[PDB]
Protein backbone atom coordinates (compact mmCIF):
# COMPACT_ATOMS: atom_id res chain seq x y z
CA UNK A 1 0.00 0.00 0.00
CA UNK A 2 2.93 2.01 -1.03
CA UNK A 3 0.77 5.76 -1.72
CA UNK A 4 -0.55 7.71 1.09
CA UNK A 5 -3.57 9.30 -1.50
CA UNK A 6 -4.62 6.00 -2.96
CA UNK A 7 -7.68 4.15 -2.05
CA UNK A 8 -8.51 0.26 -1.55
CA UNK A 9 -11.60 -1.60 -2.64
CA UNK A 10 -12.58 -5.50 -2.72
CA UNK A 11 -14.59 -6.06 -6.38
CA UNK A 12 -17.91 -7.50 -5.21
CA UNK A 13 -19.13 -9.18 -8.37
CA UNK A 14 -16.92 -9.53 -12.02
CA UNK A 15 -17.44 -6.47 -14.13
CA UNK A 16 -17.04 -6.78 -18.00
CA UNK A 17 -16.46 -3.46 -19.02
CA UNK A 18 -17.65 -2.74 -22.73
CA UNK A 19 -14.53 -0.90 -23.91
CA UNK A 20 -10.75 -0.31 -23.07
CA UNK A 21 -11.49 3.20 -20.85
CA UNK A 22 -13.35 0.91 -18.52
CA UNK A 23 -11.64 -2.03 -16.47
CA UNK A 24 -12.74 -5.08 -16.30
CA UNK A 25 -12.22 -7.46 -12.98
CA UNK A 26 -13.71 -10.71 -11.46
CA UNK A 27 -15.19 -10.45 -8.19
CA UNK A 28 -12.69 -10.72 -4.94
CA UNK A 29 -9.79 -8.80 -6.60
CA UNK A 30 -8.11 -6.01 -5.18
CA UNK A 31 -8.08 -2.61 -6.46
CA UNK A 32 -6.03 0.18 -5.60
CA UNK A 33 -8.17 3.36 -6.28
CA UNK A 34 -6.83 5.93 -7.85
CA UNK A 35 -9.68 8.80 -8.28
CA UNK A 36 -13.56 9.43 -7.57
CA UNK A 37 -13.87 10.80 -11.16
CA UNK A 38 -17.69 10.87 -10.27
CA UNK A 39 -20.99 9.73 -8.07
CA UNK A 40 -20.45 6.51 -9.94
CA UNK A 41 -17.36 5.40 -11.26
CA UNK A 42 -13.86 5.34 -9.76
CA UNK A 43 -10.78 4.83 -11.54
CA UNK A 44 -8.02 2.33 -10.61
CA UNK A 45 -5.58 0.03 -11.11
CA UNK A 46 -4.47 -4.23 -9.99
CA UNK A 47 -1.39 -4.35 -8.24
CA UNK A 48 1.50 -5.99 -9.56
CA UNK A 49 -0.34 -5.73 -13.04
CA UNK A 50 -0.59 -2.95 -16.09
CA UNK A 51 -4.59 -2.94 -15.74
CA UNK A 52 -5.95 0.39 -14.88
CA UNK A 53 -9.20 2.16 -15.95
CA UNK A 54 -12.79 2.95 -14.77
CA UNK A 55 -15.95 0.70 -13.18
CA UNK A 56 -18.50 1.58 -10.75
CA UNK A 57 -18.44 2.53 -7.29
CA UNK A 58 -21.31 -0.13 -6.70
CA UNK A 59 -19.30 -2.76 -8.49
CA UNK A 60 -16.39 -2.27 -5.44
CA UNK A 61 -16.72 -2.64 -1.32
CA UNK A 62 -14.14 0.70 -0.77
CA UNK A 63 -11.79 0.05 2.31
CA UNK A 64 -10.27 3.66 2.36
CA UNK A 65 -10.90 6.75 -0.24
CA UNK A 66 -8.76 7.88 -3.15
CA UNK A 67 -7.60 11.44 -2.38
CA UNK B 1 -26.50 -9.97 -8.21
CA UNK B 2 -24.47 -7.28 -10.17
CA UNK B 3 -26.28 -4.18 -9.59
CA UNK B 4 -26.97 -2.16 -13.56
CA UNK B 5 -24.33 -0.36 -15.30
CA UNK B 6 -24.54 3.11 -15.28
CA UNK B 7 -24.16 5.69 -17.80
CA UNK B 8 -20.27 6.47 -18.06
CA UNK B 9 -18.95 9.54 -16.80
CA UNK B 10 -20.24 13.12 -18.71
Amino acid sequence: GIDPFTGEAIAKFNFNGDTQVEMSFRKGERITLLRQVDENWYEGRIPGTSRQGIFPITYVDVIKRPL
Amino acid sequence: VPPPVPPPPS
